[PDB]
């Protein structure tokens, strides 16, 4: 749903850690890989950059 | 020959001393630098 749906999701965290990806504007670019990888990556004990 | 004849004209007055992906043109690439 969140893909290609209409769901949108804000995460309440305070703060966290971040990490930069870097891209040229002029080509295509889809995100959804790494945001998949964190979601899928978040753990009772662990939560990704 | 004009030559020959530009000679021989002269010769006769002679005297002598006595004794990847491109979305403006939607061109297909292959190197980044080959974009650019
Ligand atoms: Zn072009």
């Amino acid at each position: 749903w969140i893909k290609t749906g209409e769901l949108r999701i804000r995460i309440e965290m305070g703060a966290y850690p971040y990490m930069l990806h870097y891209y040229d504007p002029r080509q295509y670019a889809n995100a959804w890989n790494l945001t998949s990888a964190w979601l899928e990556e978040i753990t009772p004990t662990s939560i990704p950059s | 020959p004009m030559s020959t004849r530009i000679a021989e004209a002269t010769s006769a007055i002679v005297s002598k001393h006595p004794a990847y992906q491109c979305h403006v043109c939607s061109a297909v690439l292959f190197s980044p630098l080959d974009l650019d």
